Parts: C-alpha cells; structure tokens; sequence
C-alpha cells in the first residue's frame, strides 16, 4: 500500500486548517484568530494559567524548540529522504543485476547449444581421414605394381639395347683389325684425275 | 671403287657369325660381366627376367573414439 | 573420393581440453593425406606393348608379363572403420540431444524467474516478507543469529 504524499497542513505546528476552515462560514477569516486571544486573555485574566517560573522555563524551552525546528529541520529533511532514495537506488541496481544474471545465464545456455549442434565435425573429420588413407594406400599400391612392371621390361630393353652397342663396337674394330691383316690400279687414275685438275 | 670393294669382304666376313656371339672376341666378356653387375643391379636387385609377386600391406589405425 | 569439407575453427570450438594433441595430430595427418592424393594422380599410365614387342627379343616374355599384368588382381582395402565411427556420432547424437532437452528445461525456467523479477512490485510498496521472497539473500539468519538484531553488530 503506497503512502499518501502530505501530511494535514497544520498552522503553526499546533493547529490544524480543518479548524480555520471550519470557522470561515460563520466567523469570517479573524473568527479562529478572535477565539484564541479570547481563550489566552480569558485563561490569564482568571488566574487559570498562573504566571510563574515555569512561565519563563516553558517560554525558553518553546523558544529553542521553534528555532531548532525552524533551523535544523531542512537539513532533517532532506537527510530522512536520502537515506530513502539511496535504499531505492540499491534496490533498483540489485534488482537490474539478477535481470542481467539471469540473461547471462541464457545466453550462455544457447551458446552452448549452438556449440553442441556444431559437435559433427569430429567424427566426420575422422571418416575423411580413414577414406583418404585408403584412396593414398590404393593408388599406391597400382604405382607399385605398374612401376615394378615397368622397370623388369625398360631392364630387358636395356641389357638388350648396351649388348646390341657393345657388340656392334667389337663388330667394327674387328672390321678395322682386318684391314690390317691386307695394285696401283687407283693410284693411277687419281693421278690421271689429278692432272685433269688443272 | 677399291675400298667400296674392299668394305663388302669385311661385313661379309662379321656376318658369318651363325656359332659366333661376338664375332670371335676371346675377351671383352670380363668387362661385360662389370657393365651388366651395374646394370642389374641399378634396375633392381631380382629376378627381373620374371614376373614380380606383390606384398601388399595395409594401413595402421588408432583408437580416435572420444576417451 | 567424395570427402566431407570441414570448417577447422568450428572444429576447434567443439574440442574438449583432454584431447586438443589428439585433434592436432588427427588435423596434421588431415593435411599431409590431403596433399598426397593431390600429388600422384588417379590410375597409372598404362603402356602399349608396341615399343615393348619390338624390342623385347625375348621368347614371347613381353606378352605374358603384359598378360600377368591385364590380369592382376589388385588387392582393394575395405575400410572396416566408417561404420563404427559412425556409430559412435549415432551414440553421441544420443548424448548431445538429451543434454539440449536439459538446457531447454533450464531456459524456460530462467525466463519464468525473468519473468518473475521483472514483474516485481514497486519497491516502495513492499513488506520485507515481500522482500525476503524476491532476493532471498536478504533474509535474517534467525538460525546461528537468534536475538536481536538477528546480524553481527558490525554489519548494522
């Protein structure tokens, strides 16, 4: 339940407007006003307030009281209502900090989410790994088995091909050892050729 | 043509080589046997003349589950 | 080879701190398997027996060694390891699902208490009953404190 904003007006701290209003109909503005100085003159002209010593204690006591109200109450004030606005400002931030805790936390929680949905690509990653071993290991294998096949055929072709070399060598030295081993019918026609040089 | 002549007789003479694998050498194997040790074996180190048998080995794997 | 293209941060992101040697050393072996089926192409070059008829003046051993050859029976690897690795991503899908069934519980629950504190009543119309339900913290140890002020001395 909220509480109202101001008090009930009262008039010098010791008379509330309900009684000034409810003597304007009848009694005008000066109607209250003419009623307590009848009553104080009334009270002191038939000794029912017996001027005394304590006449003087109530008058400083009265005194004090009305200057410290009028002196130190703004401050008492404006003291009581910032002490209520801080315990609001407080509350408000505590109140703004379990929004923000509780946000946080569901966001986090989504994040993890998305990064639980991401999760498939391990296991993936480890089925390429196992097919592209097996795809290097096959086209390994069909290179092995075509290079070695190669290389027995390129050996025959070329044992066969430094044999054919070798012995064509042999072959032409041994035509050369036979020259050696053996009619200057020629000897004249070049000189017959050689004088038709001119 | 004298030496044209001449030539003929020599081929003549390499081609009667029926029993004759190189043409009357009595050498040229000793280093022949040299040249082939090189060949072979920088062909490879089988029996080349025959066919090759093929090993084949597979793959190593591991345990890739999440431990 | 019909491969899977990877995102490799997202593959980082879903890898938990027991096995990040493992994940690098499956991602370096990634790497080097990629860059060798690049390298040697797909089917061998075959060759044509014509330069190996006409100059293997062996007895017919170029045609058998071809033979032997049209005739080889290359041994395929089967793979004997997708299956089981996919059945672990079916056993871990399992697990994966039920923790996001437990994460949707707890978000609807978060809202329900957003829901809650954002509906508060204003706070300058409030008991402390009302108070000691919202922020529960706020509420008097009448347990260890029981006399008053219910609180050390020195937090008043």
């Amino acid at each position: 339940p909220p509480l109202p904003e101001y008090g009930g007006k009262v008039r010098y701290g010791l008379i509330p407007e309900e009684f000034f209003q409810f003597l304007y109909p009848k009694t005008g503005v000066t109607g209250p006003y003419v009623l307590g100085t009848g009553l104080i003159l009334y009270a002191l002209s038939k000794e029912i307030y017996v001027i005394s010593a304590e006449t003087f204690t109530a008058l400083s006591v009265l005194g004090v009281m009305v200057y410290g109200i009028k002196k130190y109450g703004p401050f008492v004030a404006d003291f009581a209502d910032k002490l209520n606005e801080q315990k609001l400002a407080q509350l408000e931030e505590a109140k703004q900090a379990s929004i923000q805790h509780i946000q946080n936390a569901i966001d986090t929680e989504k994040s993890q989410q998305a990064l639980v949905q991401k999760r498939h690509y391990l296991f993936d990653v480890q089925r390429n790994n196992i097919a592209m071993a097996l795809e290097v290991t096959y086209r390994e294998r069909l290179y092995r088995v075509y290079k070695e096949v190669k290389n027995r055929l390129d050996y025959h072709i070329s044992v066969q091909n430094m044999m054919r070399r070798k012995e064509q060598e042999h072959m032409i030295n041994w035509v050369e050892k036979h020259v050696v081993q053996s009619t200057i019918a020629k000897c004249i026609a070049d000189l017959k050729l050689l004088a038709k040089k001119a | 043509q004298k030496l044209f002549v001449d030539k003929i007789r020599e081929y003549k003479s390499k081609r009667q080589t029926s029993g004759g694998p190189v043409d009357a050498s009595s050498e040229y194997q000793q280093e022949l046997e040299r040249e082939l040790f090189k060949l072979k074996q920088m062909f490879g180190n089988a029996d080349m003349n025959t066919f090759p048998t093929f090993k084949f080995e597979d793959p190593k794997f591991e345990v890739i589950e999440k431990p | 080879l019909a491969l899977k293209t990877i995102d490799w941060v997202a593959f980082a992101e879903i890898i938990p701190q027991n096995q990040k040697a493992i994940a690098s050393s499956l991602k370096s072996w990634n790497e080097t398997l990629t860059s060798r089926l690049a390298a040697l192409p797909e089917n061998p070059p075959a060759i044509d027996w014509a330069y190996y008829k006409a100059n293997v003046a062996k007895a017919g051993l170029v045609d058998d060694f071809e033979k032997k050859f049209n005739a080889l029976k290359v041994p395929v690897p089967e793979d004997k390891y997708t299956a089981q690795v996919d059945a672990e991503e079916k056993e871990d899908v399992k697990s994966c699902a039920e923790w996001v069934s437990l994460s949707k519980a707890r978000i609807v629950e978060y809202e329900k208490e957003m829901e809650k504190m954002k509906n508060l009543i204003p706070f300058d119309q409030m008991t402390i009953e009302d108070l000691n339900e919202a922020f529960p913290e706020t509420k008097l140890d009448k347990k260890k404190y029981p006399y008053w002020p219910h609180q050390p001395i020195e937090n008043l």
